[PDB]
């Protein structure tokens, strides 16, 4: 059809206009009703993915006009209290969740103190997401919104503002689990026959999910130690336990690509044996290609320290990769091949 | 039938 | 047959409460509970079921507690100064005996009450079932008492009256305010006496004024006659009073009440000469009931 | 304290006022019964005698003759300017002046004395009033020795 | 007609029956309801001045028997107070006031600290009382009743007890100022051509008169001292300003009578200039020759000091006789000498 | 011409005093003096006289502080739970403006003001000067809150209810009552779905009923829909509930006012299937005026 | 404290039931319209093809042929026993057999594809509602290959 | 019109 999103932007740009214009005007409430009819118009969804997604990014434009003016405003010590009751008496729960997060990261930044608790509350009333594609795009604008404020380590720790990098760290692991929730909930939903239309929407949809790795990654905090103790556990545990194919490999690429050696190296036979575990529809071969490069590219990369003598890298990979290849159980012996390639260019490259 | 009066002030 | 229900009030405090009697027509003398001004009115309304078998198909059971002024026994001409209202219960059945609590919080009983000619002052409760045709009412009678404490101000009453060059006379009483078992100390001097007195008398003199305006009726009683002097004084002589106001069990004085009626107390002074003829001064006093300590 | 023994302090009775005689002696006697005039002009007067010591009256003693007629006309001009009750009179009695009665008519004795006590009854009553004791009539009937009807009614 | 005296004397005979059943039964307030009744018989005004005096000879010595059996119940410990009130009820005076007597020495027995209280009390509640005859009986009642409970010399002096003998000579000098003045308003009232009734009625009551100083003579507490200070100063003001004969004489009789010789060797002179103002109708001759016979009884009287050298009586009554005829005004020769011949007799028998 | 007389009421602290407003029909919003049980109500009445040259002839003036419940305004079915009365004139004249004072000491106002569908509840000042035929009145609207404390009980709400083998699940509210501006903490747990849910909310509803036994009337209205779910959930889920009441502005829960009427809240939980059908559960909850510290 | 914040403690989800698909499967589609007869006797019957997983469906997967009649005793059926307000049906078309119109009466195919459209709508709505799966109508017509209409209407 | 189930107590 492609005539919805036309009208669709026309009537946003509409209220969005009549929005900023109530904002410069200093009548709050008024500018609040116009930016909530607006966000009316994202009540239609029969909207392609790509075009609801770029009428979401336009209102995520006007919204920032919004967000500094409070960040102003706050800073300008001009605060309204308990703008979340006041805000709830918009009668559906879209409206008082959009001002529940604009509000919520202004108090954030004006009251850094509050910033344990919001972020609780947050995470805890997250819970109520059901909906695959407003729910998607919801906990997009939370993923930019918490591109940088979240607690850090090299921060300055007032006892008044509460929460560490344990805490960014579980903020960002639940949201996760929840989106993911739903976005794998994606491939059952409507009639099986959209199961192409679907995963090709899907796939649209991943780098949403690996923007939240991305998110995971700039944290100073992320030592080798926490990536042990908390990332790995984590993620595994919502690997094995989603028993999915195209997602989990996915992500588990956009790790291997991500994180650096140092951490891997810290932490290759949990992830391997993790790998061991998974799916049988997976072309796991691409994925130890991809591994294997990547060590290798790290094994004549100098300006390092080389490769640690107690890092028996061949022995430890060779007895993994065997693992996964007793969990295969059809393999092209090609592929096999394939890799044993590869097995020969790593042992050739790092120890002639 | 008895006379009564009032008694003034002086 | 008789009636099918029989109300009856209990109050709280029945044992506990002090009664006090009221002097109604023909010499008759009720005794009902006594109450003063701010005192809460709580009980029981207690009905008694008579005709067991039958049943008493009503429209809500009430109890008020009243105050009015009736006057000149005019059923038209009553006026309700206090009424309070509690619920008892919602139209329904009655087929066996049930009590009712109630509860009047601290009320107000602005006035005493007073039974004369033309004006009677009385509280009340009043239960009342109500039915189709005729409701079931039960009355029960209250005596409230108004208390006052020693005036600020209570100077004597001195006057020189007479007859021009033929009796003049100086009477005084120790008071303008005597409360109900006062006694008023006075005397009579003589300063010119030309004519023949036999007797001298102090009365006490009740009138009751009811009405409004034009529209005015006094009611007087001669409470009393209380002989002072025996006989012909000469001038320089003085004649001492003490008249016991306990002995005539009176009213306190009550000034427009609702601007409806007054009772007012009168000291008639009262010489007569030797040829019957009678000479006298009215002074009013005011009444009031004394509070005892506690 | 067992018995209220209240009274107010008094001033003590001046010794003279005390002793000294009371100052309402008023006592008037209606007495001694005569004709006169012979016939039909024929008519009663009696004796009205004055003691007293009021200021009021003119005379301490008086002595005067009066007729029934004179007390009327006291009593009529009393009820007119005194505005005093005026007790009654023993009364005109008309029928006595009819001739041929069984008794002596106007000059029957058990008359004269009953009527006489009445005029003594009357007078001691009027003359004793303390707003009759003002008119002058009063005084005009019980101390001039004869009544000027053609006067002026004062005080 | 004295048949009104009968039907008196027999409906009091039924009211003193009326008494003692009460009395017997405890009735006290129905007996004086009687009581009340016997003095509305009072109200009458045909009766004698004896023949009230009979009636009331009557009453007074019944009502003693009832004076003393409620002193009895009060001498038992059944003490009542608020008396003064109740005893106010009593539509008549009289009954209220002989009430008030009655009860009030009744507190004076029970309540000594009350004596002098209650005395000056009923003293000053006599100013109700203006009738001479009533007022007189009333009286009577006061001397009788006062005849033993005045203070005196052989009165014991508990300090409970209250009143001395100053308020005793205070009550008499009044009794006697206000019996004077009612006795003589008896003499003007009524008609003058009463005079010998009024007389001869005076003389039935000189009695009435003279027991007060009878009451005076019984006193322990007349001594000298006071009777030349205080006591004769005061009754001679009174006696010599009532300017009257009957009266003067009478009381003079019974002063010759009445003082000892004791008071009047110190106070003859005093009392004598007092006795030469005074009225000039009264016989004095036999003034004189009483207090001549006294002091000739005392001139022969042995054991007794007889007259001092230096206060040369007769020389005194001599002048002040002399200065005394030089004041009457055609007093018989005869009478001068009747006079000389007593003077004659008591030269030779006190001064031989 | 106009009006001879003008009655215009000033209460004694008319300025210090604290207003409160109320919705009437139509959106109109009324702001009168707010006023709580037992305080005195005392003031002004100023007769403002508009014809100089005239006179108004009356049979007395008074005032009454009047507390009603008015139901389906039906004049004839008005009921007085208060009435005070102050005389303020005798039956005379007026020429020229004057003013009177009054207070009625202490005022009773059990019950909280409201104005509903087919109820009201209002207290007022009433000035009637009396004339022969027709008398002039003046009405002066008062609000009255009825306040209370944290209540002694208060247990939260936990229920598991469904369709058998369909829909089972565990709702569970943080309390049983809650204050005007309180919140209704609480969450959906989901134990079995055999059903395709499309989404679900709470909602809060207001009933109130009218009349006495048979004769009644209840007269619904839903104060706020609030959506809590957006999408199917599956077995093991939990739904957060945070529904702050101030939003919506209701008032409190009054029960069996006079034995007249009632107005209660309830928490109809709905959850609605992707053919329209609406599965719900409804919960009475208690609402309470806070008393504010002071 | 800025924000309120608060939520009541929940129970972690296990991950089967988590993950693990959802126990609401249920799609019916009516399908593949066929005439069965020839001449008079001609009706069109339909495909009822069943996909689900809630236990009461005695199988996971049916599939069976029903005629229009069927459909309207199914819903006759429901309107007895079962106390659910059912949807309507698409309509008895009965104009349609009369003949020479100037359509292919019953048999015309934007009738039987609109027809056909109209039983899908009924027989999902029908199916998914919770009362109506208890009585055994419901599977007799969706599960059974032939409709006993001779039956005891039990559950 | 739309269907309204009351949800039991188990
Ligand atoms: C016929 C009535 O005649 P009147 O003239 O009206 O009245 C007569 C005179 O008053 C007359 O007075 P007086 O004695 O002074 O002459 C009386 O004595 C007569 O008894 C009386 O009847
Ligand atoms: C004239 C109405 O006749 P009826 O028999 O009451 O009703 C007919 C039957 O329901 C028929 O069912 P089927 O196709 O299963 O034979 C429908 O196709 C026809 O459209 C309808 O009119």
């Amino acid at each position: 059809q492609e005539k919805l999103l036309d009208e669709a932007i026309q009537a946003v740009k509409v209220q969005s206009f009549q929005m900023k214009r109530c904002l410069d005007k200093n009548k709050l409430m008024d500018a609040l009703k116009h930016a909530s009819n607006m966000l009316g118009e994202l009540r239609t969804s029969m909207l392609s993915p790509k075009s609801y997604y770029e009428l979401y990014m336009a209102i995520s434009d006007e919204l920032h006009y919004l967000e500094v003016y409070l960040t102003d405003e706050f800073a300008k010590g001009r605060k309204v209290a308990d703008l979340y009751e006041l805000v709830q008496y918009a009668g559906n729960i879209i409206p008082r969740l959009y001002l529940l997060i604009t509000v919520g990261v202004v108090y954030v930044k004006s009251f850094p103190q509050s910033r344990k608790d919001i972020l609780k509350d947050l995470v805890e009333m997250c819970r109520g997401v059901q909906h695959p594609l407003r729910g998607l795009f919801l906990r997009n604008y939370l993923l930019q919104c918490t591109r940088n404020i979240l607690p850090d380590e090299g921060e300055p720790t007032d006892e008044e503002t509460t929460g560490d990098i344990s805490d960014s760290m579980d903020f960002v692991l639940l949201n996760f689990a929840e989106m993911n929730k739903l976005w794998v909930r994606m491939q059952h939903q409507g009639h099986s026959r959209d199961r192409e239309k679907r995963e090709r929407e899907r796939q649209e949809l991943r780098i949403l999910v690996g923007t939240n790795l991305v998110r995971l990654s700039q944290l100073e905090g992320v030592n080798v130690e926490r990536y042990k103790q908390i990332v790995l556990t984590g993620i595994l545990e919502q690997v094995v336990n989603c028993r999915d194919a195209l997602a989990q490999e996915y992500l588990m690429e956009c790790i291997i690509q991500v994180f650096p050696d140092e951490f891997h190296l810290q932490t290759l036979n949990p992830f391997l044996r993790a790998c061991a575990e998974l799916h049988q529809n997976v072309n796991v071969k691409n994925i130890i290609i991809a591994l294997i490069d990547r060590l290798a590219l790290f094994a004549h990369r100098e300006d390092g320290p080389g490769i640690p003598a107690d890092i028996k890298l061949f022995d430890i990979f060779s007895q993994q990769v065997a693992t996964v290849i007793q969990s295969r159980q059809d393999m092209p012996s090609e592929d096999v091949v394939s890799l044993q390639v590869s097995l020969i260019n790593l042992a050739m490259k790092c120890y002639p | 039938q008895p006379e009564l009066y009032l008694l003034n002030t002086m | 047959f008789g009636p099918i229900c029989e109300i009856d009030i209990v109050l709280n405090d029945g044992e506990t409460r002090k009664m006090a009697e009221m002097k109604t027509e023909d010499g008759k003398v009720e005794k009902h509970y006594l109450f003063y001004d701010g005192e809460s009115v709580s009980g029981k309304v207690n009905l008694a079921f008579k005709q067991p078998g039958k049943r008493l198909e009503h429209q809500g059971i009430r109890i008020e507690f009243v105050g009015q002024i009736e006057l000149f026994n005019d059923k038209s001409n009553t006026h309700e100064f206090v009424n309070l209202v509690k619920e008892l219960a919602l139209p329904g059945e009655l087929t066996q005996s049930r009590s009712y609590d109630f509860e009047f919080m601290q009320v107000e009983k602005p006035y005493e009450s007073y039974i004369g000619a033309n004006v009677r002052l009385r509280y009340f409760l009043k239960v009342t079932i109500v039915r189709r045709l005729t409701d079931l009412v039960k009355e029960y009678d209250l005596i409230v008492h108004q208390l006052a404490t020693y005036p600020d101000v209570n100077n004597s009453i001195k006057m020189e009256v007479g007859i021009e060059d033929c009796l003049h006379i100086e009477f005084e009483y120790n008071k303008s305010k005597y409360h109900l078992k006062d006694v008023i100390v006075g005397k009579i001097y003589f300063l010119l006496v030309r004519i023949k007195i036999q007797h001298m008398e102090l009365q006490l003199i009740k009138k009751e004024i009811t009405g409004i305006g034009p529209s005015t009726t006094t009611e007087t009683e001669t409470i009393a006659k209380y002989e002072i002097m025996d006989g012909a004084p000469v001038k320089g002589e003085s004649i001492p009073i003490r008249l016991f106001l306990a002995g005539y069990d009176p009213t306190p004085t009550m000034r427009d009440v609702n601007k409806k009626f007054s009772v007012r107390y009168f000291l008639n002074l009262v010489l007569v000469d030797e040829e019957d003829r009678r000479y006298f001064k009215q002074q009013e006093i005011i009444l009031w009931r004394k509070a005892p300590e506690k | 304290t067992v018995a209220d023994t209240r009274r107010l302090i008094t001033k003590p009775q001046n010794l003279n006022d005390a002793y000294g005689p009371p100052s309402n002696f008023l006592e008037i006697d209606v007495s001694n019964p005569q004709t006169v005039g012979v016939g039909r002009g024929r008519f009663t007067t009696y004796e009205i005698r004055v003691k007293t010591n009021l200021p009021i009256f003119k005379l301490k003693e008086s002595t005067v003759r009066r007729r029934y007629s004179d007390f009327e006309w006291l009593r009529s001009e009393l009820e007119r300017e005194s505005k005093v009750v005026v007790p009654p009179l023993p009364g005109k009695a008309f029928l006595r002046q009819l001739p041929f009665r069984g008794d002596d008519g106007i000059f029957d004795d058990n008359f004269i004395e009953e009527r006489k006590q009445g005029l003594e009854q009357f007078i001691n009553k009027v003359a004793g009033h303390p707003l009759a004791q003002n008119e002058r009539c009063l005084h005009m009937f019980l101390q001039d020795e004869i009544i000027d009807k053609s006067y002026t009614p004062s005080k």
